[PDB]
């Protein structure tokens, strides 16, 4: 009918996927055992005897993260094929996970992907989750997209990655893995979404009433954005938007492929009784810088793309009122060459809640995706970070011995500079 | 002995978990009448009330 | 007898067509299971105009559903009146339309063109008294903007003599639903100018405006907008199905309204319009209908005629009413508003009367006109497309499908010629 | 027949209008739900003058309610007769005018004027023959004065032929509701002198005095205060609404009473007025009414004519009476009081008789006249205007709206010229 | 339809607001939880289900006052986002409350007040309460008006402040804070009303029958004046007066806005049984020099402004006679510049009594708002007090060390002198 494939690499990707498939199971009414107590074909396969299987593959170079799913309650749902795990993690090294160890299991991963690709009659996109700072997430992901680019060619390759935080960093060599992965993504990926952990921590502290969140709370917020994104194909709606339609509208240039994500309403289980939750109210909350899933101020640049998807009772009449109201805001700047600016989508499925959830049972919600020059602010910090250690050559020998040729480091540096120049030139009115 | 008990903490929070759904805003308005003007129905009742009172009563 | 065939585009066309076939079902009295259950013998007089009769009394419309993805077809099939359509009259692709004009016209357009023309031949060759084609599409989309013009050109090559009348929804001035719509409209109109005979323009934002001002709809849905469009486009063909004291068929409408081959864009409007409350206070008469028809708050298109001047215009009336009253009102409205009309066409307006009005209303009217106010609509897309000219880089998304950049310059040159054509006919 | 359109402005206008249409409905016998439940066919002769007819035997009054804030409109909607008025006739803003005349004219009057003009034109061209407009307003400054004079100018531009008869309640020159009145009164007089044809002046203080003296009302209510004004208004148009032995329309009244274009302000009065208890013992005849009409206490404008002199006088009557009695009584009242009339105008006093009297009273009358006693009211407001303009207090609000102080000087120059014209014509 | 928003600043402002909203809820029949056991939209918003919310924001630099509301019974009614609490107070220092600490929280406060106005369609007017003696009330109020004046432009900004008493005082640095504030509201305030605690105590003792009032009793008296002012916007009447009407009528110039207030009858709940208190009775009681809540001599203060808002069963005829009778008094001398000099508002809504209250159940009552030149008497007292301390530089070091320039003191000193010069010039005949 129309099928999508999801693949998860590098711890963070898997745990986000665990949240997503928990959310999808409840949304469609599928028990963890796979039986029923619809539109399954969009994400699940009816294997007969009442059991269903997800269209996803989990691959990690170490078994700890995958063994969590194997020994968890989720184990009865996933095919044992889809739970591939390695023998030795890449250990924060891009070179190690791309050359020495990545090629050991990369052929195994592709065969299982192609095997599921046989069952997808109308396969029109892929969903890939990365952690840029990770060695496995960046190194293995680069090789896999390069292989997948020639395997299928004209097929949508959507990425969902986690950018290093402006100040929070869990890996010391993280800028090394971030730039090298970015240089490889920039040629093959159709469109890669951008989020960071620090903005998730701040939004979870302010909006939600959580004194001390964990990775589970962050993943569930991400999972809701994924569900809202994929609801257009899964359910009937007054304005359904296809994956290829996102590709046409979101990235109106050659190689600018990094939008930012926003989601509203994000309210406590306590306040919203005291609030009107109007579509005009939630629309205005989307554009306020405090709600961005990336820690970059839009006032440092301008917008050139917007995409709003409404989950709920949102009548199309009010949507036109909301977007017209937004254009009157002087705090929001739109580039001259994008008079239209927006792509709307209205779907009748309400938001999905989770037992023990961190969010309220709101009637209506809207997911926002926006491409803006403000991401260049994030580039400059990564560029300056990399230049500081590499001037003194802080970690060259670790990568070189693992298959990295030293000539590749300046090449990826210049590729980032070309991205920065391209972003800056687009921001100039003509 | 002293008796002082009250569990507002649960009452506020458990209720706040359940009945979250705000702003029903039911879109049940239909156009099919305005193209099918019911003025005929209102005058039908107006004549019916007029005839009953003037003639029968 | 005087047959027409109906064709629909992917999301906008099939939804509007779905509501339209409900509307015709109520007017002729068709039960939701396809069996006639009306109350008058006049309904079956000219049912051949829109319907074929199958053995058993089940009546099937002359309609075809075209889309690039199966998203809309499932919605229509599950609809209230989904049974009525022919099971073999569904043609759909298996790929994402992508809202791209060039992709829809070339990539999947050639794949589907061979099949859709063959399916159309079923209705075309099985009607002896055929005069008509009725296309429903949206201009800002990907299936009706591109593939609709592909069908329009192919049908013109096959059947030159038949009338090609299409209904079109234009991207909104303030905010339309999609970013790339300036490109889609500019490409589509180039084919529409040369190929189509009659073009109807409808704006979504004007429909919202009419709902708030007149109907007082606190929550207007998509069905309400489709109902207004269905009211107007059903009224156009009323002369072909019912008797009247002065008929006006499609060819009469075209000959009177079209002075020159390219200036044939039409604005549409329906009367009477009133809300729940004030409808009880209205003294519904012909002069009141004349007030609503010429009112600057009742056109489905957001273009002020007062900023320009009028070409020929027409109005079609339904209901039992006096002929002298119609003639006097149109004579008076022409003499009262001399400045808005053009002197070099005496008798700028045309009148028509039909016997049977629509259900629930004792008399109704349909307004179709042409004027120089269309130039503002073209200026809107031209200015947006001019800013998109620096985004001829963004056109790299289009050329990847196979389009060449010089087509866009050809299309905008055609717009410039059309705009200058309207300007010179203003004098 | 010969129609009149009624317009109500602001707080003072709408409350008077509510009572006025209550009186008119009682006169013609229209049930508050719009049905006819009268018992007289003569009520149906000229019901078209003030009413339109809606299909189904319902009548919609020719009333347009105008305001800048919804508080008064909500009060009228909840009223007993609020269902009668057409819902679309209600035009209102979303801002308290603030009673700054510059604000009410330029800031918010201009924005609303476009909507009111079209709503006026809706009823203006829906009648067989319009003859004049009726406006009720107070000289406050926010909407009744500022917007009222703006609409009066626009209507004069649109309809030079028709009679723009306006009713004005001048601020009471001993006690009144706002410190900024003489600014607003001075500007309103400037606009009303040139643009209006008939201006009727009413004082609340005289209404209070009339109620206490004649009506013996312990607590004069605003309902009875508006009731008296409504009764006077209905008597003015009663000649057009019912036949009589000697008819007199507004144009006859305007031509007869007004000797020169500027001096056209009128004082009004009504008779018979009697307390609720002693009406049984009164022997109501023509001499009784003549004494009541010419009594200096029954006049509802607080300017004693015995101080000044009379120029023109008019008398209206309702009921069956002998024409000789009216002619003889009028000659006697003219002949005795020769000290109060101009020598160069013989027969200073006009008559008219109407067949049908108002409900409840077997016989009734109405007094309208023009005198030089108006010099007191203009002098009083001029002195108040002189003081503040010398201090230039409160003017910062008007300056912020764009009104320059030279406009005040021109307005006072017109006011002073009118006073001098009254002074010289007294000789 | 027509809407108002209120802001409360400092220690004093919150407590007055506490009394006001109990008065509104009892008047409108709303339980403390917000559920009913109309004109609500003027002050309240309906948040779905059956719960209401007030259009108010409580702001202070210390958490003590706000936490009292959070722990009080009315905690259910207010929205937790509306309660903003600072960290350390201004310590009765204008400089500390204006620059060093006020600027820390000013952006957060301004966001919420603007966010609340988005639900406020038919909005014209604000109500801000100040404590002139306190540093936070004077310091934060000046900065708050500076921002609101430029963000909103031509909008009715009305203030309800407490003027320092002529002799009764609780702060030694009170004249400094008052003079620095009077310099700022003289340009950034459309029209502000003031009362002093000394006359409030005296009226609460002579006319009212309380031997020793607390702050709760004084706040209740203030709340009734505010309720009478807002009565026109909520209920129908023979003469309704809007916010714009008050601004136009009460002031003859730009800098002479300051009116005085008077409320009658102020008789007690026990002594009230003997008097009918007709319209003439209450009208005469208003103009008594003792009934002012500002300790100023009406003999020195000519009148060029008056506003008589009546509440209860009132006939316009009696008011006209009462006003005419008042004008005949020789002692009450109006200025030559104010012939008419009156605005009157008759409203059919009777006043309200509070359980545990301290006011009579009067059938009719009248609130009085007038501008008189006697306010220049209070300015002279404040000017002398400032000069005595500043002559020997009593407390210059505290304000200078908190970011305030020394030269601002003569600037504010000259600003008062011009204001007093304006009052003397306006009061003089011509
Ligand atoms: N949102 C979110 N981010 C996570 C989560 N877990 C880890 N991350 C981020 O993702 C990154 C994971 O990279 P690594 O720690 O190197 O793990 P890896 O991807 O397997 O890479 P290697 O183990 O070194 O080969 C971390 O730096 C975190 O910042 C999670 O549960 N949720
Ligand atoms: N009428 C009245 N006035 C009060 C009340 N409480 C405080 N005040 C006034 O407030 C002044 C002192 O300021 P505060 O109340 O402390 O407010 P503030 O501006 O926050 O002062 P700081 O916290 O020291 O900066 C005193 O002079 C009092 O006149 C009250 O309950 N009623
Ligand atoms: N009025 C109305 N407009 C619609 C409806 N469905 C879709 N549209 C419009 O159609 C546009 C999408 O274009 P598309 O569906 O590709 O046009 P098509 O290929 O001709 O059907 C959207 O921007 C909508 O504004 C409907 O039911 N009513
Ligand atoms: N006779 C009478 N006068 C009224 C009534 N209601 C209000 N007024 C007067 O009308 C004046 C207010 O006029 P208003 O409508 O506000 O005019 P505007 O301010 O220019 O818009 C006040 O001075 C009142 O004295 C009423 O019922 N009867
Ligand atoms: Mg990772
Ligand atoms: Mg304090």
């Amino acid at each position: 009918m129309r099928e999508v494939i999801s693949i998860h690499v590098g711890q963070a990707g898997v745990q986000i996927g665990n949240g997503c498939w928990e959310l999808y199971c409840l949304e469609h009414g599928i028990q963890p055992d796979g039986q029923l107590p619809d539109a399954f074909n969009t994400f699940f396969s009816e294997t007969g005897a009442g059991k269903h299987v997800p269209r996803a593959v989990f691959v990690d170079l170490e078994p700890t993260v995958v063994d969590e799913v194997r020994t968890g309650t989720y184990r009865q749902l996933f095919h044992p094929e889809q739970l591939i795990s390695g023998k030795e993690d890449a250990a924060n090294n891009y070179a190690r996970g791309h050359y020495t160890v990545g090629k050991e299991i990369i052929d195994l991963t592709l065969d299982r992907i192609r095997k599921l690709a046989d069952q997808c009659t109308g396969l029109q996109g892929f969903l890939i989750f990365h952690s840029f700072g990770g060695g496995t997430g960046a190194g293995f992901g680069s090789l896999l997209l390069e292989r997948l680019s020639v395997d299928y060619g004209k097929k949508s390759k959507l990425e969902f990655t986690v950018y290093p935080s402006p100040q929070v960093s869990t890996a010391i060599v993280e800028p090394y893995n971030s730039i090298l992965a970015t240089h490889s993504m920039i040629d093959h990926s159709d469109c890669a979404f951008m989020v960071d952990n620090e903005a998730l921590y701040d939004l979870c502290r302010r909006a939600l009433d959580i004194e001390r969140p964990t990775y589970t709370n962050l993943n569930r917020l991400i999972g809701q954005v994924v569900s809202s994104l994929t609801a257009s194909l899964r359910f009937d709606g007054a304005l359904n938007v296809d994956f290829t339609e996102f590709q046409t509208n979101l990235v109106p240039y050659a190689r600018i492929h990094f939008p930012i994500c926003s989601y509203a309403p994000v309210i406590s289980a306590e306040k919203a009784y005291h609030e009107q939750l109007s579509v005009a109210e939630i629309t205005n909350s989307l554009f306020e810088p405090a709600n961005m899933m990336v820690k970059c101020d839009p006032r440092h640049g301008k917008y050139m793309a917007c995409t709003l998807l409404y989950r709920g009772d949102v009548v199309p009449k009010d949507v036109s009122a909301a977007v017209a109201t937004i254009k009157t805001k002087r705090t929001i700047q739109f580039v001259d060459w994008c008079p239209t600016g927006f792509k709307m989508g209205i779907n009748y499925q309400p938001p999905t809640v989770v037992p023990g959830g961190d969010l309220a049972k709101v009637q209506r919600a809207v997911c926002m995706l926006a491409n803006t020059t403000a991401i260049a602010e994030a580039w400059s910090r990564l560029d300056h970070k990399f230049d500081l250690m590499y001037a003194k050559r802080a970690f060259v020998h670790w990568y070189v011995g693992e298959g990295m040729e030293e000539a590749e480091f300046p090449e990826a540096r210049e590729d980032l500079a070309l991205l920065e120049k391209d972003y800056d030139e687009v921001a100039a009115e003509s | 002995q002293k008796t002082k008990t009250g569990q507002l903490a649960k009452e506020k929070h458990e209720a706040k978990v359940r009945n979250m759904v705000h702003g029903v805003s039911t879109p049940v308005v239909s156009e099919i009448k305005d193209c099918l003007t019911y003025r005929t129905l209102n005058e039908a009742l107006d004549r019916a009330v007029r005839t009953r009172e003037l003639q029968v009563e | 007898v005087r047959e027409i065939v109906h064709i629909q585009a992917g999301q906008c066309g099939n939804q509007i067509g779905a509501k339209f076939w409900e509307v015709i079902s109520d007017e002729h009295g068709i039960d939701p299971t396809g069996s006639y259950h009306g109350d008058s013998d006049l309904q079956l007089e000219r049912i051949n105009v829109y319907y074929n009769e199958a053995t058993g009394g089940k009546y099937v419309p002359r309609a075809i559903l075209v889309d690039l993805e199966p998203g809309t077809m499932d919605s229509v099939r599950a609809g209230q009146f989904g049974q009525l359509f022919r099971p073999d009259n569904f043609v759909f692709g298996q790929s994402g339309a992508g809202n791209n004009w060039a992709k829809g016209y070339y990539t999947e357009g050639q794949e589907l063109c061979e099949s859709i023309l063959d399916v159309i031949r079923k209705e075309a060759e099985s009607c002896d008294c055929l005069q008509g084609f009725q296309l429903v599409h949206s201009l800002g989309g990907g299936t009706g903007a591109g593939l609709g013009t592909l069908l329009l050109n192919k049908l013109r090559e096959e059947y030159p003599d038949r009338i090609l009348s299409t209904y079109s929804i234009v991207p909104s001035p303030k905010v339309s639903d999609t970013v790339v719509e300036p490109y889609n409209c500019t490409l589509s109109v180039h084919q529409l100018v040369e190929s189509a005979d009659e073009v109807f323009c409808i704006d979504n934002e004007a429909l919202y405006d009419i709902c708030f001002r007149t109907l007082k709809l606190t929550t207007p849905t998509y069905g309400d907008l489709n109902h207004l469009v269905s009211m107007v486009m059903s009224g156009t063909t009323c002369a072909l199905r019912f008797p009247g004291q002065l008929n006006s068929d499609l060819r009469k409408l075209a000959v009177n309204l079209v002075p020159f081959p390219r200036l044939h864009f039409f604005i549409v409007g329906f009367a009477p319009l009133t809300s729940r409350g004030s409808q009880q206070y209205r003294a519904l008469t012909v002069p009141e209908l004349t007030s609503q028809l010429f009112d600057n708050k009742n056109m489905m298109a957001a273009c002020d005629p007062r900023r320009g001047v009028y070409l020929t215009a027409s109005a079609h009336f339904r209901g039992r009413m006096s002929s002298k009253e119609v003639d006097e009102q149109m004579l008076n409205i022409q003499a009262r508003n001399t400045s808005y009309f053009v002197e070099w066409i005496p008798s700028n307006v045309k009148s028509a009367i039909c016997d049977i009005p629509p259900r629930g209303l004792k008399m109704a009217a349909t307004f179709i006109g042409n004027t120089t106010a269309f130039r503002e609509l073209f200026t809107r897309v031209d200015s947006q497309f001019q800013k998109m000219y620096a985004r001829r880089a963004f056109i790299h998304w289009y050329v990847n499908e196979g389009l060449e950049t010089v087509e866009f310059d050809e299309a905008r040159s055609n717009m410039t010629d059309l705009i200058q054509e309207y300007e010179m006919y203003e004098t």
